[PDB]
């Protein structure tokens, strides 16, 4: 059972020192990406009935 | 011939008692056929038989039921002598078409209970084709061979009420006798099976077994009483009048005759509206909603 | 208002629909059954005696025909102990054949209680088999191991009047058998709506009447469903 | 003994939690207080794809947003035509206990699997006019839960055993095996970059893996088992659904939860989760016969796609983002627009 | 796949003959079949068509009441009975197969054919012969009587090539897609009434006759053709 | 991350009394059913008792009926067990477990070292 504990310790050590950014910086990027494709989403703004394959 | 006139007086409240049945027999029976034809579910042969029976019942609610209303009150028949050769043929045909159907519904319900495992294979869609087409065929051949051909003959221009003769009065009796006894026997066996299955669950205490028996009796005896009370008086009068004089007056021929017609009104209210799924499918029709899309009855 | 190829595509779709319709009569005419059980129970014995008629597969299938009707039997053999996620597949199965070894009983009781009260497993009936009834008589006759040690409520029990033993062997074996039978039915009793019932049986791993025992239970289940549908029960 | 190892693990976990808390400085709900509301969104059924006998368990859209494949417990894989409601292929299967299906990104192969612990690859375009089995992958010990395609010669599988695998179709072996979970892994999603992929198991934990390296990189820890997972269209965030009637949105770079989608009137669990083309709407199916649409910036419900009878099992959105496909245990498929 | 034809010979006028095409190597039950006849030196024609399941029949105008077609799925055979043979039925017959669904390629295989001797929409591509040296690109043009574009977005234009000495083969279908075994050197384009086929690099085995086909209407016309 | 910490283990003389405490965090304690499990040496895990959401329904194993009592505190998010008149066969490792799905009546929690929502365990010995 010592092998499992050693493997768990090694796995936790490997994923212990990684680069992390602030939550605000990721939230701003998410908002910016979401607001950059608002005009290409048919679900948001319905397409005119002429340009609709499911009529 | 004009001179003949009905004794009734301006208390004519009866116009509706026999008129409400006529309205219900047509308006209340088209709903059943619409519900059966529209919904993709409920397409089983058992529902095909009910749909036929509704078809047979609908044609008498608008052809014979409202025209004979005047004849059963005033007894004048101002519609026409030519129709007389067709109205009579449309009364013996269309009714006897609602009698053999009950015998098929019964046999289907019996095979659905006494042999459950092999039900889908035995009672296929093609079998109901024989069930649907045979009753119509027998009714058609009996209708025109006796009445339309005028071989049953043995007054003035009025409401013809041509009765049967000596040699063609039993043929109107055996055709009523056989299906009735068949249905009685089959439903008796069904009741026996239901009684047997009620005691095994209660394992017997005689407090809930009586409840189950009462429920089964209430479900079956209602249909048996509805069938056997709207048809027996006419057959009794026909056998009494035959092989005897015509002591029967006209005061009651219309009562009897009228009575029989009524049963084509109770058929869609006893074999369709008493189960919950038909009620749910019928209610959705009145709401409108059908227009939007289909649905799934709770079944 | 269609082209030349659209009509041929529609014809091909209608041919596929006809094939699917012809492939439906074989489905509703066949009954499927889920066979569970523990490791020490005589599961393999029953499976081998049902044969009267690939190294890591997780399901096994058995076919047998009685009274001109054929059944499908499924048994799992390669999954893990955890079973709370693949048990949801069997929601359209006619019955679940549970097997219990009377000679570890509390674990079987807990398993039955868990299966009976599952949300997605309702409207499914359970056929209970109490296998290895030969060894129970020998064990109780020996007397070296008392049943009251594991179950304290055994003292306040009496053989019911409705109990009828076929062979004239002994009353103590009947008392021991019906104690377990009543303990099992007590779980099934605490329920409502009569959607699913229980069908206990006393069977051995060598008995040759198991096929008809399942046939009778399936017929009863179908008959009760049909009777309840038509407002006759 | 093991006590020192346990103490070291606890200290490491506490330090990771402290660092994660220190990296948190604001809440996205506070930031998202000026964006205009999405408004009420109404959806109506357009087509109804009937023809299946038993319940439908999974489906997948095509690359061209025209064809789709559906899997039933009757032992059938059916390929539909969305525009005209036709039927192209009606493949019959050997084992009738399937739980997943996948459609190739080129349109040449289809995949299926289930309780048999075998993944079957079927070929569509052949010299003859029939579909035949091309490869029968069998190296697992549990039950298949999800399969996805990387190319025409690579496939990723998830099994009931606490493992995931990458296969090679030409040979039929396992190039890479991923381990580290504790419960059953039930969902699997792939990133657009084709390099990374997420996994969700029955341990209230989500993991991120690397296809080339073959080692885990992140671990996100929910109160019950996880049923579905899906990537954000950008590729830096993902969403998870569980059996505790909640939905979570995690961010890879921040390595911390962002929002929670839950309501006091919702008791049943979530089964399928998907995004939209713009990554603004989050569509989630629940066990109470209904499906909900959430605005994934303010945690506010908007519109319900009611119309099914039994439980909703599968849900998908086309690449072109013009329709939503929904399935249920009633043997019916609905296309919403 | 193999498709072999039996029958043929010399027949006096006013007789009757049976021609049978038998198939091997593919599921015959799921393929529709046509019949195409070729005069000794005059183009190609369409004479009969049978669909899958024997649910739909079509004939040509000149053989509307003299020929009959039938198939036997369990025996994997198709055959036609020809009656009242005139002097116009001295030709070589081919049994061709086609399957119709989204993304399918109809007219994907042609048989060897059998010879027989007796003792609407119109296309103009009368460019006759355009000889060319090996190494340079070529181009073949074609015009149609009416626009073949439909409201479904497709065009329904097919191209065929017949090398001298054997049966023809399919090159381009629906005016844009490319066949399976053909190289990428061929290309095609069109606009609804005017169409063209281009070979950028020509090799010594590209000599033959090029035809065309429309499938917008059941009356099927091929065209005169062109020789390189 | 959910976790379950046990306490109250130790050694005791026969016929004595003992208490066991289980503390939980990371989930709403008022919407789940809790169970107790023990593992004897050389034998598999066995079920002992369980307590419902409101404590209305309580069940015990027959071998331990009449001596063990179970209770929960929703305000303090704690589970308790009281043991009286121990026997030499009642020495084992104890775990406090939780049902997987909320708002249910059944659970599958006795598993061969695979269940994830289980504690570490406390050793209790009597002699
Ligand atoms: C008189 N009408 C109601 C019917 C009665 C039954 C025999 C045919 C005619």
């Amino acid at each position: 059972s010592i092998a499992q504990a050693r493997k768990l310790v090694e796995q936790l050590k490997m994923e212990a020192n990684i680069d992390r950014i602030k939550v605000s910086k990721a939230a701003a990027d998410l908002m910016a990406y979401c607001e950059a494709h608002a005009k290409e989403d048919p679900l948001l703004t319905p397409v005119p009935a002429s340009e609709n394959p499911f009529r | 011939c004009i001179k003949s006139s009905y004794a009734p007086w301006p208390r004519a409240i009866l116009y509706g008692v026999l008129g409400l049945g006529a309205l219900l027999a047509v308006f209340g029976n088209l709903l059943v056929i619409i519900a059966i034809l529209h919904f993709k579910q409920l397409h089983t042969p058992t529902n095909f038989l009910v749909a036929s029976l509704a078809c047979a019942d609908f044609l008498v609610g608008v052809t014979v039921m409202p025209f004979s209303t005047v004849r059963s009150v005033e007894s004048c028949w101002y519609f026409g002598e030519s129709y007389c050769k067709f109205h009579t043929c449309f009364d013996t045909s269309f009714c006897f078409a609602s009698l053999f159907h009950l015998c098929c519904i019964s046999i289907d319900r019996y095979i659905a209970v006494t042999d459950p495992l092999t039900y889908p294979t035995k009672f296929t869609v093609s079998v109901s084709g024989l069930c649907i087409a045979l009753s119509w065929f027998f009714s058609v051949t009996y209708s025109f061979s006796i009445f339309y051909t005028g071989a049953n003959e043995e007054t003035c221009v009025g409401g013809c009420q041509a009765p049967l003769n000596q040699n063609w009065v039993l043929l109107c009796f055996l055709l009523f006798f056989l299906p009735t006894v068949v249905m009685v026997f089959l439903y008796g066996r069904i009741f026996l099976v239901a009684k047997y299955q009620a005691r095994k669950i209660e394992g017997s205490y005689k407090e809930r077994v009586a409840k189950r028996e009462r429920k089964a009796a209430k479900t079956l005896g209602i249909a048996m009483a509805a069938f056997l009370v709207s048809w027996l008086p006419y057959i009794i009068d026909a056998v009494i009048d035959a092989y005897m004089n015509f002591i029967t007056p006209a005061y009651v021929y219309e009562i009897l005759v009228w009575c029989v017609y009524y049963n084509s009104a109770m058929n869609p209210l006893i074999y369709a509206f008493f189960y919950p799924w038909f009620r749910k499918a019928i209610k959705l029709i009145v709401s409108g909603k059908v227009f939007r899309a289909d649905s799934s009855t709770t079944n | 208002t269609l082209s030349a190829e659209d009509k041929a595509a529609v014809e091909r779709s209608k041919m596929i629909e006809k094939q699917l319709q012809k492939d439906k009569q074989v489905y509703r005419a066949t009954h499927r059954l889920l066979l569970l059980g523990a490791d020490n129970s005589g599961k393999s014995t029953i499976v081998k005696q049902m044969r009267i008629y690939v190294k890591t597969s997780g399901i096994f299938e058995t076919k047998f025909q009685v009274d001109k009707v054929n059944f499908h039997m499924f048994d799992v053999g390669a999954q893990r102990d955890e079973r709370r996620k693949w048990i949801q597949c069997f929601n359209d199965v006619t019955a679940i054949i549970f097997v219990v070894d009377s000679s570890r009983l509390q674990e079987a009781l807990n398993d039955f209680k868990s299966i009976w009260n599952n949300r997605w497993l309702r409207t499914i009936s359970v056929i209970l088999f109490l296998n290895k009834q030969d060894l129970l008589a020998e064990k109780v006759l020996a007397g070296k191991s008392k049943i009251e040690d594991y179950f304290p409520e055994f003292a306040r029990y009496t053989t019911p009047e409705d109990a009828t033993p076929e062979p004239g062997e002994d009353p103590r074996v009947t008392r021991a058998k019906y104690f377990i039978r009543d303990e099992f039915l007590r779980i099934s009793t605490a329920s409502g709506d009569g959607r699913h019932y229980c069908y206990p049986h006393f069977t051995c791993s060598v008995d040759t009447e198991n096929a008809r025992r399942i046939f009778n239970d399936c017929r009863d289940i179908i008959q009760r469903m049909h009777l309840r549908q038509y407002e006759l029960l | 003994e093991l006590d020192q190892l346990r103490q070291e693990a606890e200290q490491l976990k506490n330090q990771i939690r402290d660092a994660r808390k220190a990296c948190a400085d604001a809440t996205l709900s506070q930031i998202t207080n000026n964006i205009d509301p999405v408004g009420r969104i109404q959806m109506r059924t357009r087509r109804t794809l009937r023809g299946h006998l038993a319940k439908i368990y999974a489906m997948h859209w095509g690359t061209d947003s025209r064809l789709l494949v559906s899997a039933s417990q009757d032992g059938k894989l059916i390929i539909w035509d969305s525009y005209t409601t036709n039927k192209v292929h009606a493949i019959p299967l050997r084992s009738s206990w399937v739980m997943t299906c996948a459609y190739a990104p080129s349109g040449n192969y289809v995949a299926c699997g289930g309780l048999d612990n075998i993944c079957s690859i079927y070929n569509l375009k052949t010299r003859e006019g029939n579909v035949r089995v091309s490869r029968e992958l069998a190296g697992h010990t549990g039950y298949l839960s999800c399969c996805r395609f990387l190319d025409d010669n690579q496939i990723v599988t998830s099994s009931g055993d606490t493992t995931c695998a990458l296969w090679d179709i030409e040979t039929g072996q396992q190039t890479t095996t991923f381990t580290g979970h504790t419960g059953d892994v039930m969902s699997l999603s792939l990133a657009p970059d084709t390099r990374l992929f997420v996994s969700g198991a029955c341990d209230a934990s989500a993991k991120l893996w690397d296809v080339r390296e073959g080692m885990c990189r992140q671990t996100f820890t929910h109160e019950s088992d996880i049923n579905a997972i899906c990537f954000f269209p950008n590729g830096n965030a993902f969403a998870t659904g569980s059996d505790d009637a909640t939905c979570r949105l995690f961010d890879l770079r921040a390595d911390q939860e962002l929002m929670t989608y839950s309501h006091d009137n919702i008791i049943c669990g979530i089964t399928s989760v998907s995004f939209s083309k713009s990554g603004r709407l989050l569509l989630a199916g629940y066990d109470d016969f209904n499906c909900n649409v959430w605005d994934a910036l303010k945690a506010d419900r908007a519109g319900v796609l009611a119309g099914h009878d039994n439980r909703v099992s599968c849900l998908g959105v086309t690449d072109d983002g013009m329709a939503v496909a929904t399935g249920s245990w009633d043997s019916f498929l609905k296309i919403w627009n | 796949v193999q498709l072999v034809e039996s029958g043929g010979g010399l027949v006096q006028p006013g007789g009757s003959r049976k021609l049978s095409c038998s198939a091997s190597g593919f599921a015959f039950s799921s393929f529709g079949m046509h019949w195409v006849r070729q005069a000794p030196e005059k183009g190609l024609e369409w004479v009969a068509y049978i669909s899958s399941g024997s649910g739909t029949i079509y004939y040509a105008d000149t053989v509307k009441g003299r020929f009959t077609i039938s198939r036997d799925d369990p025996k994997n055979t198709l055959f036609l009975q020809m009656t009242s043979l005139r002097s116009e039925d001295t030709a070589m017959y081919y049994c061709v197969r086609s399957i119709y669904y989204y993304g399918s390629s109809p007219f994907d295989f042609w048989g060897q054919g059998t010879t027989l001797t007796v003792s609407d929409i119109v296309m103009t591509q009368a460019t006759s012969s355009v000889p060319v040296t090996p190494g340079e690109s070529v181009s073949i043009s074609c015009r149609s009587s009416k626009s073949l574009l439909h409201s479904n977005g497709n065009t329904y234009l097919y191209w065929f090539l017949q090398r001298p000495g054997q049966s023809p083969q399919l090159l381009i279908y629906r005016m844009s897609n490319l066949a399976s075994g053909v190289p990428d050197r061929f290309s095609g384009s069109g606009s609804g009434t005017a169409f063209t086929l281009t070979i950028s690099r020509l090799e010594a085995e590209d000599v033959g006759v090029y035809y065309c086909m429309q499938h917008l209407e059941y009356p099927l016309t091929f065209g005169a053709g062109t020789k390189l | 991350q959910v976790q379950l910490q046990e306490s109250g283990g130790g050694l005791v003389q026969p016929g004595g009394s003992l208490r066991l405490s289980c503390a939980a965090s990371g989930f709403t304690f008022s919407n789940y059913k809790m169970n107790w499990v023990r593992q004897a040496p050389g034998k598999g895990l066995e079920w002992v008792s369980d307590i419902s959401q409101s404590g209305a329904s309580i069940s015990y194993t027959g071998s331990v009926k009449g001596r063990f009592t179970i209770s929960r505190d929703n305000a303090k998010n704690t589970l308790y067990l009281q043991m009286n008149s121990l026997k030499p066969e009642d020495t084992a490792v104890y775990y406090c477990a939780r049902c997987p799905a909320p708002f249910t009546r059944d659970c599958f929690d006795v598993t061969s070292t695979t269940y994830a929502y289980r504690g570490q365990g406390t050793q209790v010995t009597v002699s």
